[PDB]
């Protein structure tokens, strides 16, 4: 049997040498060119156990994106463990690109192709690939942006649904576009627009899938975050090099029993880091129109639990490993033996 | 995550604190 194994996965991408955009620059020295001739081989009569919650691929990706950010996005000031560091904080061009992960000789990547795959247990339609599909390393909270959609229907995944402390990862089957803009010419005020009916229909379908999981006699409710750091209370993400903090109360105040949803956003200089515990300060926002149009392809939720009859779900996230998990869930690395 | 500044913060909100990665989260 080819047992699961840890190896030196290398990265591949379509990064250009003439792009000063930071993902391109990093990939230029860290990655090889995208596989010109990919080969997926189906393994017949093979069943294989996967575990998306215990996957070294996620750990390796996490380290790479950390290195990417730590070389690319330099804050003017950084506070960690009581130690203060200051440096030149030049603004950069910032737009994530797809990164493929590939297995070196002696190893192979197995891929689960089952449509309703929950993340753990046996897979009956397994194939081997030389590289994963292209994954944009988007760092965000609450909403998963520019990821891959579920093929058939919405899928919800958790390491343990009955444990309310475990994050629930939602994978949509239809994207919901969200446009966030800091208009040209209050330099920190911004806003995010999305279709009201599309979001309401999305929450409606997520609730159905949650009822399947927790009980048909349950009343599903969405409420905003209970509190914490700004990065998790709001939908937070980097756009064009600027850190956005978007109030998502309207998105997550819903129960079963306008045209656009407009969320108020703020651009912040002082942020809590995701790479490590500490704070960082960047220079004020750039002038001109700052704008990103993204596909919402997933959500990160937490359940209140405790005591009864009703189940309240709130936007979650925080550990960026779950972001990487939302794309790497169908992969595992094995050694050829 | 700093769980203690966190719990010390969340308890002032009527809630318990816990780590969400490198961030503070209230429950
Ligand atoms: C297995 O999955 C692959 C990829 O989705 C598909 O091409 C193939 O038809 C599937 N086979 C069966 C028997 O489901
Ligand atoms: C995932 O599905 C398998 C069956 O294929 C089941 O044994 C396991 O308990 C499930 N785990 C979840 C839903 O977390
Ligand atoms: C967004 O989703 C649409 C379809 O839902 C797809 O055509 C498009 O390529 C996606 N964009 C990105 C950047 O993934
Ligand atoms: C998306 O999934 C939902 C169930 O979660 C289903 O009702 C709907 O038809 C699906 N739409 C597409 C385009 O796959
Ligand atoms: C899931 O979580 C519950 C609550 O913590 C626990 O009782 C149960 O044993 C867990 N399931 C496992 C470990 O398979
Ligand atoms: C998002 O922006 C696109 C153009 O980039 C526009 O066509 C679309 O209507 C916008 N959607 C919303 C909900 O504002
Ligand atoms: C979120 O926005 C709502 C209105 O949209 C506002 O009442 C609330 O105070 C805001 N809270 C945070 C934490 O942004
Ligand atoms: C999503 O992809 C689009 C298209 O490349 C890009 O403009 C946008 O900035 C991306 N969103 C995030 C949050 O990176």
């Amino acid at each position: 049997v080819w047992k699961e194994a840890t190896t030196t996965l290398f990265c591949a991408s379509d990064a250009k040498a003439y792009d000063t955009e930071v993902h391109n620059v990093w990939a230029t020295h860290a990655c090889v060119p995208t596989d010109p001739n990919p080969q997926e081989v189906k393994l017949e009569n093979v069943t294989e156990n996967f575990n998306m919650w215990k996957n070294n691929m996620v750990e390796q990706m996490h380290e790479d994106i950390i290195s990417l950010w730590d070389q690319s996005l330099k804050p003017c000031v950084k506070l960690t463990g009581g130690s203060v560091i200051t440096q030149a904080c030049p603004k950069v061009s910032f737009e994530p690109i797809p990164i493929h992960y590939c297995a070196p000789a002696g190893f192979a990547i197995l891929k689960c192709n089952d449509k309703k795959f929950n993340g753990t247990g046996p897979c009956t339609n397994v194939s081997t690939v030389q590289c994963t599909h292209g994954i944009r390393p988007v760092v965000s909270t609450q909403l998963l942006l520019n990821g891959s959609l579920a093929e058939e229907e919405i899928v919800i995944r958790s390491e343990n649904f009955t444990n309310n402390a475990k994050t629930i990862i939602v994978q949509l089957n239809e994207s919901v576009v969200i446009n966030c803009t800091r208009p040209n010419n209050d330099i920190r005020q911004a806003h995010c627009n999305l279709s009201k009916t599309q979001w309401e229909n999305t929450l409606e379908q997520i609730a159905i899938k949650l009822k399947e999981q927790f009980g048909n006699n349950k009343t599903i409710i969405f409420n905003p975050s209970s509190g914490g750091d700004p990065e998790i209370v709001t939908h937070s993400f980097n756009c064009g090099g600027e850190f956005f903090y978007c109030n998502s109360t309207q998105l997550f105040t819903w129960n079963d029993t306008g045209r656009n949803i407009t969320l108020p956003c703020r651009i912040k200089q002082i942020i809590n880091m995701w790479q490590e515990v500490g704070k960082a300060m960047y220079a004020p926002p750039i002038r001109g129109q700052i704008r990103c149009s993204s596909n919402i392809t997933g959500l990160l939720l937490t359940r209140d639990g405790g005591k009864n009859g009703t189940e309240i779900f709130r936007p979650g996230g925080g550990d960026m490993r779950d972001n990487w998990r939302s794309e790497l869930y169908k992969y595992k690395v094995v050694k050829i033996e | 995550x700093n769980l203690h500044f966190c719990q010390l913060r969340c308890k002032s909100l009527g809630l318990l604190g816990r780590c969400a990665x490198t961030y503070c989260a209230c429950v």
